[PDB]
């Protein structure tokens, strides 16, 4: 049993973190006070759930989590919410004034003055670990802390734990819930700085999540609470294999091995099904064939893009619920005769498959119905580069007039850091294109 | 067409199916330098401001 | 008030379509880089599909199908026919064809094997090459022409016995215009055009090609205009000729086969390109080019993804595009069909 | 939370300031004694942004009242809310500046400004995390104009990294016949371009036309004008005073609104427009709010928006309503008018909803626009300025206080350059 540390950075990272840890407690039968009746070894264990949870003599299960925001408001919610006894004061780290949507201010100005305290608090958690695998880092691309501070942290994590794996979950910006017009800048900046330091990164476009909630959960105008509950189901599917007994993606190295042949192209596409409103009066349970098929519908993806026009390098299916292999294989045979699924010449056309028999837990009084079976698919396809092309274009539009640049230059950052980050992204869009098209 | 690596437990199972076969990070020292060059640039902008204002 | 942008200045067809849209009073043209449009008349190269369908509160629609190049490029077409079950290498209506890269998935071995197999029946052994064309009876005048050019080529069996119009002993090809709308309805415009040669057809002379190649241009450059205006015969006159000279109809002898080839091509790639479950929708105009042989057997030559129309026909077609491609998605304010819709569901 | 220090200077500044305090005090259930008496906790969550907490559960506005004459301050001391302000926070001289910016900036204002600065200092020091400063004043007089801009310059020196925000009332010959107002305004704008971060342009010409043409007031008073000003101020500071996501502090606001440091002058807008007392029986619909708040007739700066382009826009809807509908209506406004919004700042309109409506309305909307059409206001001031300056008329009032003509030529130049920067971005394409 090897431990994982979870780092949640910024409003997005922290609020998504709450949703995740809540879902985890429900999943493992841990109560808000931190007690788990079903856990037989008091004061320790090397169980699977212990990759995420340490134990005290008093029988309390505590997240290996650290929340850092540069202002107090959000983290003060955690400090005083329903889950307040779960977390050690020293795990919750606040600054006084935030990065004002400005990557430079989060990386250089406030970053410079808080990095050490953050690193030391993580070091505290790493010391409680027999064999630390590495880090899961949660943050937006768009806020100043989530972009600027995160990228700085990653640089520093690579110094202090160079051997360790780092997996990111990154919120990609969407106008229908964005709070700043400079998100494209922040997003390119953080991506250029973090690219080398991240072993595998799961992007979640807020727009995909917002539309899934409107269409499938029949929600008028989703709030963060809606989005975060949905995002937490997807994150939970992805990390279930770290937390429960199984033989697929059981360590963080294995995510890289299964999903990332080419280390720069490390952004797998997540697709999830089914998403079913709790209000739905009556609902026919969907078969394995149906939910597997829905994995190839752009409308169920965390990033809208069209995998039919690209190539796959890798593809995992993660089932939760009543599912057997004979059903999965038959589903796959059909789907493959029906759909356009091209892998790159140097990979086997195939699928790693993991089935956990517990179906998904839902937050009681949530918008999500209990279902008999669900699937999260993780594919590494070059189609996801569409997302970078969209962000790059918005960046080019603004940068050509130097709009808002003075806010960055004013924090110390140099104007050349812009064009350098941009060129990195240009070479990354070239990599995807080279890997995924011939003609 | 071909199942491999079948692994089962009480929690569930996992395996792989094949349909077709296939045809130097910054040092602590550098990070400190660029943080500080940045703060040198902030501090210089601000001291210019304070100059103009004194004028 | 709907909005559209225009990103291909050249397109004759789409110039006319904006004209029609503006002139309706209910559409407005924005500039190139304004993303807040309902309709993009797109560029021919590197059209940015990844950027479509991410504008909240705008239903967006474009006049290309992403992935449709696979039908429209000569080497792609050949791969596609060889490799789809639905069509197969036992497709009866596409000339035996081979992809030949220069040396300066190749199929030269497999080609020669089939050529050096056809020297035996001592059957006609004429072949043609494009990507700049070359017809020859000689294996290594062709392969020698290709290697001497940094462009990838198709080598395809040449139809030695075409159907010739009279008077004049003339060759032709047929162009059909096909509109595929956002629902994947396939529409054949009822007017096609014959593009005729003007110099008598030469059963044994391949250098001179005013007689072997029916492009409206390479004919304008050499007796041109003699039998009909601009070397363009329409369906009226061509039907009469079929009735008069051969006792048959265009409908029965030719159009059936044309409808079957169009439907087979487009049905084949529908899974790859349909916009049915997508965040943006497409439509697209294709031009299918056919050769008729002397048995009145129709053959597909090529598909053009950015066809131009024939002068006489612009007004009607463009109106058709506005009607079934655009106003089907964006209704106009309120108060014959020029298309044949291709659908067939045979049960077996 | 993050504290804002408020300074009001001169007759206009102190009238509109008082009026702001009345209005937001009522919005937060704080009564003239400093005692809270409301029924929500939305009212108290971010109270510290504008109020200090005294013992006895009292709220004192964090507000400094400045003038070179006593008049308007005896008058504010005895307004309805007068007893609410801290008394050592009234800073006043005796002789007044006679509508002369040189006196305000250089000679009499010079005398009093250190006393103001001490009060400001004292208010700063007791702040956990100061966001910065906001000033109300007119540009056409002598105290608000010349002293107020001297203050800004001094505050910027002591606090170079805090946000400086003004509410600057622009003069018009429809409201005032004092001849040198274009001189004071041009000198003031010069200072504002250098030393503020955001400036809200309240244009006396706009307020007067609204009152006359739309509110059907045949003889508007200042009180009528100020009623539109205080609705606006309440609107634009909503995001700072209530819980929310968008523009929730001064710095977040400035990064969303100011793409180039000099173009920080904003057109505010408001719906519905109302006159004092007279009654609002019908709530507007979300579509009406949306069409009205972008109407040229609802702008507090007399610029024609169709004459320019929006660089950035923040929109604030108040009262309980459908967020879904707000969202369609906002998208609809941009999609139906896409060419007024610069294509090279994608997604440049941001929207907030706050549940609490303003007193006497079920619902309103406030607009804040950084439009290139604001050049029109500067052009009007510049034309009035040049007609006089090319003959050096009335200059002796300025040089008699030690100013040089050069100082005038510089102000004029800086302002002509501002106007042409806006023109450059109105024509830039992508
Ligand atoms: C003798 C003529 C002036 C009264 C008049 N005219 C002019 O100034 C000239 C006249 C000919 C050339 C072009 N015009 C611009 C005017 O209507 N002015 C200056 C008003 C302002 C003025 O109007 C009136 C009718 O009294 C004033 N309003 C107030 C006022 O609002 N006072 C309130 C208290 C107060 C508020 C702010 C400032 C001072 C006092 C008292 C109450 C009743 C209220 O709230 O309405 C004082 S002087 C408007 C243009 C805005
Ligand atoms: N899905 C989701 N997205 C969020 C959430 N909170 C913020 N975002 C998105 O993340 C971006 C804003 O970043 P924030 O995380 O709020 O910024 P921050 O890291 O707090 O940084 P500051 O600029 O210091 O406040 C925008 O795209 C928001 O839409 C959340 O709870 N869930
Ligand atoms: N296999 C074949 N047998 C007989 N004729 C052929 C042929 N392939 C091509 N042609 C002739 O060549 C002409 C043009 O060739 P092709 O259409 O392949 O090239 P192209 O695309 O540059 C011109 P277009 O776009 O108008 O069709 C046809 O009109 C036809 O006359
Ligand atoms: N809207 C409005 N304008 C005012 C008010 N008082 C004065 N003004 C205008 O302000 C300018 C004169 O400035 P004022 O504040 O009186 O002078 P100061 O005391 O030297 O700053 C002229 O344009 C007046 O019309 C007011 O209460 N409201
Ligand atoms: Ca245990
Ligand atoms: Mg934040
Ligand atoms: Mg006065």
């Amino acid at each position: 049993m090897r431990e994982c540390i979870s780092i949640h950075v910024g409003q997005a990272g922290v609020q998504i973190g709450n949703a995740c840890w809540e879902l985890y407690c429900l999943e493992h039968g841990i109560q808000p006070d931190g007690q788990m009746p079903s856990d037989k070894t008091i004061g320790g264990g090397d169980d699977s759930f212990n990759t995420f949870f340490s134990e005290t003599g008093a029988g309390k299960h505590v997240p290996r989590a650290v929340f850092v925001d540069l202002e107090p408001t959000v983290i003060d919610e955690v400090r005083t919410g329903t889950y307040r006894q779960l977390f050690h004061p020293e795990q919750l780290i606040t600054g006084k004034e935030d990065a004002a949507n400005n990557y430079a201010r989060g990386h250089y100005t406030i970053g410079k003055e808080i990095i050490d305290l953050v690193l030391d608090r993580i070091r505290k958690l790493a010391d409680q670990c027999t064999g630390l695998q590495g880090f899961l880092v949660f943050h937006s691309f768009g806020g100043g802390t989530g972009s600027g501070f995160t990228s700085l942290l990653m640089e520093r994590l690579s110094v202090d734990y160079g051997k360790k794996s780092k997996l990111e979950f990154s919120i990609y910006p969407a106008p229908q819930v964005s709070t700043a017009v400079v998100e494209p800048y922040n997003s390119i900046l953080t991506t250029h700085t973090t690219l080398e330091h991240s072993d595998c990164a799961f992007m979640v476009d807020n727009e995909a999540i917002y539309d899934i909630c409107r269409r499938n959960l029949d929600i008028e105008r989703p709030t963060y609470t809606n989005l975060n509950r949905l995002i937490s189901q997807i994150v939970s599917s992805i990390t279930a294999s770290l937390r429960f007994d199984g033989a697929l993606n059981v360590d963080l190295t294995e995510f890289q091995t299964n999903l990332v042949p080419y280390p720069r192209i490390h952004f797998p596409l997540a697709t999830y099904a089914p998403v079913i409103s709790a209000e739905k009066a009556y609902h026919e349970q969907l078969s394995v064939a149906e939910i597997t098929n829905a994995c190839f519908e752009p409308a169920n993806q965390m990033v809208k893009c069209d995998p039919r026009h690209g190539k796959y390098m890798a593809c995992c299916l993660l089932y939760r619920g009543d599912v057997v292999p004979k059903d999965v294989n038959a589903a796959i045979a059909t789907i493959k005769t029906k759909r356009s699924i091209q892998f790159v010449d140097w990979c086997p056309t195939g699928f790693k498959v993991g089935i956990n028999y517990q179906p998904p837990t839902v937050v009681p009084g949530g918008d999500l119905a209990k279902v008999q079976r669900a699937v999260c698919m993780l594919s590494n396809t070059t189609a996801i580069a569409e997302a970078w092309a969209r962000l790059d274009h918005k960046f080019d539009l603004m940068y050509a007039k130097r709009a808002f640049v003075h806010w960055y230059v004013g924090e110390g950052m140099e104007e050349g850091e812009f064009s350098e980050a941009r060129e990195d992204m240009a070479a990354l869009e070239k990599d995807y294109e080279e890997v995924g098209v011939d003609s | 067409m071909e199942v491999i690596e079948l692994n089962k437990c009480t929690s569930g199972q996992s395996f792989e199916v094949i349909l077709k076969p296939p045809s130097r990070d910054p040092s602590l020292e550098e990070i400190q330098k660029k943080l500080e060059a940045a703060e040198e640039r902030r501090k210089y902008q601000e001291a210019e401001l304070l100059k103009h204002l004194a004028e | 008030m709907y909005t559209f942008v225009v990103r291909d200045e050249n397109s004759s067809v789409y110039a006319e379509v904006s004209r029609l849209l503006l002139a309706t009073g209910q559409w407005k043209r924005l500039r190139k880089d304004n993303p807040r449009f309902n309709l993009m008349l797109g560029e021919r190269n590197r059209l940015p599909f990844g950027r479509l369908g991410h504008e909240p509160g705008l239903v967006q629609l474009v006049n290309y199908y992403r992935g449709a190049d696979k039908l429209c490029r000569k080497a792609s077409l050949v791969k596609l026919i060889k490799t789809s079950p639905e069509l197969s290498e036992s497709c009866t209506w596409f000339p035996e064809s081979y992809v030949i890269y220069p040396t300066n998935t190749d199929e030269r071995e497999v080609f020669l094997a089939a050529y050096n197999r056809r020297r035996e029946g001592r059957e006609g052994n004429v072949w043609i090459a494009k990507s700049g064309i070359l017809i020859s009876s000689e294996a290594s005048e062709l392969l020698d022409f290709i290697d001497e050019q940094g462009q990838v080529h198709v080598i395809q069996k040449y139809l030695e016995k075409p159907l010739l119009l009279e008077p004049g002993h003339r060759k032709f090809d047929i162009r059909s215009w096909v509109l595929v709308d956002h629902l994947y309805n396939i529409y054949l415009y009822r007017e096609g055009v014959l593009r005729t040669s003007s110099e008598p057809y030469n059963s044994a002379n391949f250098q001179d090609k005013t007689c072997h190649l029916t492009n409206h241009c390479i004919q304008k450059e050499y007796n041109y205009g003699r039998y009909e205006e601009g070397n363009e015969m329409f369906f009226e006159e061509f039907n009469q000729y079929l009735m008069d000279a051969l006792n048959t109809t265009l409908e029965n002898s030719i159009l059936l086969q044309i409808k079957h080839i169009i439907r087979s091509c487009l049905m084949c790639i529908e899974p790859a390109i349909s916009t049915k479950h997508l965040h943006y929708q497409s439509f697209q105009l294709f031009g299918f080019d056919f050769m008729v042989d002397e048995e009145l057997k129709v053959w597909l030559i090529e598909v053009n993804g950015a066809p131009a129309c024939a002068q006489k026909l612009y007004a009607e077609l463009c109106q058709g595009i506005v009607d079934v491609a655009i106003s089907s998605v964006f209704p106009l304010a309120d108060t014959t069909s020029i298309f044949i819709k291709l659908h067939h569901h045979h049960h077996h | 939370m993050r504290e804002i220090v408020h300074i009001q200077a001169g007759q206009c500044g102190n009238q509109i300031g008082a009026k702001f305090w009345e209005v937001i005090s009522d919005e937060h259930g704080i009564d003239p004694t400093g005692s809270y008496h409301g029924d929500s906790d939305l009212q108290l969550e971010r109270i510290n942004v504008y109020y200090n907490e005294a013992a006895g559960n009292k709220y004192v506005p964090r507000a400094i009242l400045v003038d070179l004459e006593p008049g308007t301050m005896d008058s504010v001391r005895s307004g309805p809310f007068g007893q609410i302000f801290r008394p050592d926070n009234f800073v006043f001289g005796q002789s007044g500046a006679g509508n002369n910016w040189a006196k305000g900036h250089y000679t009499e204002g010079a005398e009093l400004v250190d006393s103001v600065l001490d009060v400001v200092r004292k208010e700063s020091e007791s702040c956990d995390c100061l966001q910065g400063f906001q000033l109300t004043h007119s540009l056409g007089g002598g105290t608000g104009s010349g002293m107020g801009t001297l203050l800004i310059s001094k505050i910027r020196e002591e606090y170079p990294d805090r946000i400086m925000n003004t509410f600057s009332v622009v003069p018009s010959p429809k409201v005032s016949d004092t001849v040198v107002e274009p001189y004071n305004a041009t000198l003031s704008v010069h200072q504002l371009v250098e030393n503020t971060d955001e400036t809200y342009c309240i244009d006396n010409e706009a307020l007067y036309d609204i009152c006359f043409r739309t509110l059907k007031l045949t003889t508007p008073t200042y009180g009528d004008l100020n009623h539109l000003v205080s609705a606006t101020m309440s609107g634009v500071t909503t995001c700072l005073r209530f819980p929310g996501q968008l523009n929730a502090d001064l710095r977040k606001l400035a990064v969303n609104m100011v793409p180039f440091p000099r173009l920080h002058f904003f057109m505010p807008g408001f719906a519905p427009l109302t006159s004092r007392g007279s009654q609002q029986y019908r709530a507007l619909t979300v579509p009406e709010l949306t069409q009205q708040m972008f109407d040229a007739k609802n702008m507090m700066a007399a610029c024609d928006p169709r004459h320019g382009r929006y660089l950035t826009v923040a929109a604030v809807f108040r009262g309980r309503m459908s967020m879904k509908e707000v969202d369609e209506q906002m998208l609809n406004v941009q999609n139906k008018n896409s060419s007024y919004f610069v294509e090279w700042i994608p997604n440049n309109v941001k929207t907030a909803v706050c549940d609490i409506p303003p007193r006497g309305l079920k619902m309103s909307a406030t607009f804040i626009g950084n439009s290139t059409a604001i050049q029109e206001l500067f052009k009007r001031i510049s034309e009035q300025f040049t007609a006089m300056f090319r003959r050096k008329a009335f200059l002796h009032w300025y040089t008699g206080e030690g100013m040089d003509e050069m100082e005038f030529t510089e102000a004029e130049s800086n302002m002509n350059d501002l106007v042409s920067e806006y023109q450059q971005y109105q024509d830039a394409t992508a």
